[PDB]
């Protein structure tokens, strides 16, 4: 009738291989009897651990292969007394045999709070067990794992639970064969969530605005009165969210930007903004989305050009016509220093090409600059044919 | 003592042992079987380099370019395979050589 004893390991259950571990037993006050025990396969390496040592119940692994790799469990028995009853196990895993998987967030790693996410593990060769597990800076690794729902033999799922901003939310999946179920592969790239709030929105920019060729430079900013002083960027669909460099407060005035470049096709996409203050860990709600288009990336040259003429005194009417010869699902006007998004018309089929009428209607001096249209297909999204030749709109 | 329970008991543990060693299965097939014979418990660190021979032969065929003994091993940390065999081998005489 002794308290069962208690085992743990120093520094963890989920361990690299090479690294060091000790295993550790304890119960009661008492020593100079304890017992270690494998499942299932006995461990040769317990017998070879010096007296002195298992009586202070330390069972130390100076390097970690798969040959230490198992269930533990542990008990003590003196002599007079039979002995303790089994200790609760303890799975020492031994991680880096294979090719990392990949890990990721359906529909996307931006969660609100209170909401679930579904993470995916992926591989490239089959694997018929699969493990996620959660990390924390203050925290030691907490997985789980899927034999059952793990499909394809290639991918597994796993659906997060209720998101809180109460924490970093952390994670790593692994891969491993269930004929070595401890033996792990080297752990996926961290996933990091973004948990929202409901805390006032920023306002995402772009200089020199959202129409960009290739191989271009452009800069993404981010902006609160709301005083913030973290920004995050995410872009639909992909993995990460970038975080960028926050400045100091003013009168609540907080702005941060990420220069990035060559610009290539990727960068087309539907980005967001979101901002959070130096304690809170729970962001705001995004900003209103900014589409990044790529120019230049079609066949087709578009022209545009005025009705009544480039010259005009105020209060007349005017049209711009955009057109192209080659089909274009619809065409998109831009003014050069507008921090208003470009004006997309659907096309119409006139006079043997396809074009678009953007009407001003009476003219006024912010109704006057150099304007550049461009074609659009549905089927390449944030794609764009090359600018137009530039028209300048001059107004008395 | 090489008697029939004990000679048996070598072939059967043996592959037991080789087809729980993750990959095997997959890319040997019901061959595994064939690599284990009594001449092997006559030399049976031989086991070591005929398994090895012939999954590099295997991983050449077009069809296991996908299996896990081929491409899905870590490639920074020095291969398994050999030890793991190595391991299965002396355990299986262990148990087998400890017939009393
Ligand atoms: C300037 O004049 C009038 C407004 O006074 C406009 O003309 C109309 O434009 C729409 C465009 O969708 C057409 O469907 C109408 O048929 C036009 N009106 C008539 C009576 O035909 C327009 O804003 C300007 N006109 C042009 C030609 O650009
Ligand atoms: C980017 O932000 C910094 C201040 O944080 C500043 O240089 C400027 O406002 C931005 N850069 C450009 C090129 O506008
Ligand atoms: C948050 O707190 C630090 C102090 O630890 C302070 O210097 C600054 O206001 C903030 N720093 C960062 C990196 O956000």
């Amino acid at each position: 009738h002794l308290p069962k004893p208690t085992l743990w390991a120093e520094p963890g259950s989920v361990i690299t291989q090479g690294s060091p571990v000790t295993l550790r037993c304890q119960g009661g006050q008492e020593t100079q009897e304890y017992r270690l025990y494998r499942e299932k396969k006995t461990a040769l390496w317990i017998t070879r651990i010096p007296q002195e040592l298992v009586k202070k119940g330390q069972f130390p692994i100076p390097s970690i292969t798969w040959e230490h790799a198992g269930r533990y469990r542990c008990y003590y028995g003196s002599d007079t007394a039979g002995r303790s009853e089994s200790s609760d196990p303890l799975e020492l895993v031994v991680t880096g045999a294979y090719i990392k998987p990949t890990l990721s967030a359906q529909p996307s790693p931006v969660v609100n709070s209170g909401g679930n996410v579904i993470l995916q593990c992926d591989s490239q060769v089959a694997f018929d067990g699969f493990s996620l597990c959660k990390e924390g800076e203050d925290e030691h690794p907490q997985c789980l794992n899927s034999q059952p729902h793990a499909r394809g033999s290639s991918r597994a799922i796993f659906s997060v639970g209720p998101v809180s901003p109460s924490r970093r939310w952390w994670y790593r999946c692994y891969a491993y064969d269930s004929n070595s179920p401890y033996e792990w592969s080297l752990p996926s790239d961290l996933l990091e969530l973004l948990v929202l709030g409901v805390s006032k929105k920023p306002s995402l920019s772009v200089q020199p605005g959202p129409i960009v060729a290739p191989e271009e430079t452009l800069t993404l900013q981010c902006g609160s009165d709301a005083g913030y002083n973290r920004f995050v960027l995410y872009k639909d669909g992909e993995r990460d969210f970038l975080q960028l460099a926050g400045a100091q407060p003013q009168a609540g005035l907080s702005q941060a930007n990420f220069t990035l470049g060559p610009v290539s096709r990727s960068y087309g996409g539907q980005y967001r903004c979101y901002g959070a203050h130096n304690l809170s860990s729970e962001w705001s709600a995004p900003s209103d989305p900014l589409d990044i288009l790529i120019a230049g990336q079609f066949y087709d040259r578009v022209s545009l050009s005025v009705q009544p003429g480039p010259t005009v005194a105020s209060g007349e009417n005017v049209t711009l016509l955009c057109q192209s010869q080659g089909w274009m699902q619809t065409f998109l006007l831009t003014k050069e220093g507008a921090a208003d998004d470009p004006w997309r018309l659907r096309s119409t089929y006139q006079s043997q090409k396809y074009q678009a009428e953007f009407p001003m209607g009476p003219v006024t001096s912010a109704h006057a600059g150099t304007y550049r249209c461009y074609g659009s297909q549905s089927s390449k999204p944030y794609l764009l044919t090359h600018p137009s030749d530039p028209l300048e709109l001059v107004v008395s | 003592h090489m008697n029939y329970e004990t000679i048996n008991a070598f072939i059967a543990k043996t592959i037991e042992e080789l087809e729980g060693i993750p990959g095997i299965t997959k890319l040997f097939g019901a061959k595994i079987s064939q690599f284990v014979t009594p001449a092997v418990f006559r030399k049976p660190m031989s086991l070591v380099e005929t398994i090895l021979s012939e999954k590099k032969k295997l991983c050449l065929c077009a069809a296991n370019k996908n299996e896990l003994l081929c491409r899905g091993m870590n490639p920074n940390v020095p291969e398994t395979l050999p030890k793991k065999i190595e391991v299965a081998v002396n355990e299986v005489l262990s148990s087998v050589n400890d017939t009393w």
